[PDB]
């Protein structure tokens, strides 16, 4: 459920404006989590387009 | 203007697959060694 909603909002947040690079540094600033497990993620969603 | 019941959203401006996504809410739509010590004329020197 928290994983669906870190997803979530990365994608959301990143389809407001497409050509901004999203970086884990906002992801880091508004979301609470571990900050390597965020890294992972934004990894995993760059990698499948 | 724009403040709907006490909330403040007025701070806001106001003027392959193609997925279509609601704006405002995006979602789809060194050294070596010396001799000494290394074992000779430690063992020598016939004179």
């Amino acid at each position: 459920e928290v994983y669906m909603r870190y997803r979530n909002f990365m994608v959301n947040s990143y389809r407001l404006n497409p050509n901004e690079y999203f970086s884990v540094t906002t992801a880091r600033r508004n979301v609470s989590g571990d900050a390597a497990a965020l890294f992972r993620l934004h990894k995993f969603l760059t990698k499948w387009g | 203007x724009x403040x709907x019941x006490g909330r403040x959203x007025x701070x806001x401006p106001x003027x392959x697959x193609t997925x279509x996504v609601t704006x405002l809410x995006x979602x789809x739509x060194r050294x070596y060694l010396r001799f000494h010590x290394x074992x000779y004329x430690x063992x020598x020197x016939x004179x």
